[PDB]
């Protein structure tokens, strides 16, 4: 199955600063050029929440301070500016192929 | 709205079984694969498998075969996850999430609130 690796394991940022994080796939997750790589926000004690699908498409209701890039194997989630609501663990997931797999998470904290 | 309502926390002993429910509203579960995801405390998300409620066809990752049984009852728009011969490794929050063209076509946009299962004497 396609292993997803996220870095860093945790990140502490100041309110208003830029946060960026990595999701790398051990095999390509593209379908006709589009990465079937999605990003979820999991706030403490809550279920995951979809932020971005197919690498760079924001779900409606997600503010534009969130963005994503990437194709094939190397993906990036960007949050700028970071706001207090954004405390959470961020996960990438691929649905290019069964079984669906998830990265290990990047835990975002505000200092 | 699209909603997923999961059953309440469980506190059970080693060797027992539990059957968790995920009731959908706002859409027909026959329009969606119903997926189940495991999260141990302090840990990440793990896919268990899914059911197609339209025909009862499930898929299971090898490590959950014989452990997890996923079923559905379309007359009550509900999906189920049964876990047997429980050990402490089964202590986790379990989430359901639909995936399907007319409801959540790209990723998992909708999640139940999760059901915590605790396995201990």
């Amino acid at each position: 199955d396609i292993v997803l690796t996220q870095s860093p394991a945790s990140l502490a940022v100041s309110l208003g600063q830029r946060a960026t994080m990595s999701c790398r796939a051990g095999e390509s997750v593209d379908i006709f050029g589009v990465g079937f790589l999605h990003w979820y926000q999991q706030k403490p004690g809550q279920p995951p929440k979809l932020l971005i699908y197919r690498a760079s498409n924001l779900e409606s209701g997600i503010p534009v301070r969130f963005s994503g890039t990437g194709s094939r194997t190397d993906f990036t989630l960007i949050i700028d500016p970071v706001e207090a609501d954004d405390v959470a663990t961020y996960y990438c997931q691929q649905t290019n192929e069964d079984p669906y797999t998830f990265g290990g998470g990047t835990k975002l904290e505000i200092k | 709205e699209v909603q997923l309502q999961q059953s309440g926390a469980e506190l059970v002993e080693p060797g027992a079984s539990v059957k968790l429910s995920c009731t959908a509203s706002g859409f027909n579960i026959k329009d969606t694969y119903m997926h189940w995801v495991k999260q141990r405390p302090e840990q990440g998300l793990e896919w268990i498998g899914r059911i197609d409620p339209a025909n009862g066809n499930s898929k299971y990752v090898p490590k959950f075969q014989g452990k997890a049984t996923i079923t559905a009852d379309t007359s009550s728009n509900t999906a189920y996850l049964q876990l047997t011969s429980l050990t402490s490794e089964d202590t986790a929050v379990y989430y359901c999430a639909p995936f399907g063209y007319y409801v959540s076509d790209y990723a998992m946009a909708y999640w139940g609130q999760g059901t915590s299962v605790t396995v201990s004497s």
